[PDB]
C-alpha cells in the first residue's frame, strides 16, 4: 500500500511542477509601468493591451513583449 | 502596490544657459530653482514619470526661458 501512495504522490508532484512552469512562462512581470501585449498568429497581435498589471499571455506565441 | 518612497523632502537643482543676448553677446547666465513635488497627483507621477521625475523636467524649460529673456535684455 505504501508504494502505491508514494508513486501517486510523485505523479501529482510532477504534474504540479509542469503546471507551475507553464504559468510562469506565460507571465512577464509587468514591472511598474510595463504594459505588455498579448500576441498570436491567427490575427497577429490582439488589438487589446496588457495594462500596467501582469495581464497574461498564452505561451510561446506571446514571446513576452514587455513594452515598458 | 509599489509606493517606492517618493522623497518629497527638497532635493535642490541649478541650471545655466549660454544665450545670444540682445547685442548678440554670448552671455552665460545661471539660475538656481527651488522645486518640490506634490501629493494630490502622485499616482500619475510614479506611473508615467516612474521613480525619477525631477531629472525628467527642469533643464529644457529653464534653458528656453533664460534664452528668451536674455535675448530680450541687454547686458
Amino acid at each position: 500500500m505504501a508504494a502505491k501512495v508514494f508513486e501517486s504522490i510523485g505523479k501529482f508532484g510532477l504534474a504540479l511542477a509542469v503546471a507551475g512552469g507553464v504559468v510562469n512562462s506565460a507571465l512577464y512581470n509587468v514591472d511598474a509601468g510595463h504594459r505588455a501585449v498579448i500576441f498570436d498568429r491567427f490575427r497577429g497581435v490582439q488589438d487589446i493591451v496588457v495594462g500596467e498589471g501582469t495581464h497574461f499571455l498564452i505561451p510561446w506565441v506571446q514571446k513576452p513583449i514587455i513594452f515598458d | 502596490q509599489y509606493p517606492i518612497i517618493y522623497d518629497i523632502r527638497a532635493r535642490p537643482r541649478k541650471i545655466s544657459s549660454p544665450t545670444g543676448s540682445k547685442d548678440l553677446q554670448m552671455v552665460n547666465i545661471s539660475l538656481r530653482v527651488l522645486s518640490r513635488p506634490n501629493a494630490q497627483e502622485l499616482p500619475s507621477m510614479y506611473q508615467r514619470l516612474g521613480l525619477d521625475y525631477e531629472e525628467r523636467v527642469l533643464p529644457s524649460i529653464v534653458n528656453e526661458v533664460l534664452k528668451s529673456v536674455v535675448a530680450k535684455f541687454n547686458a
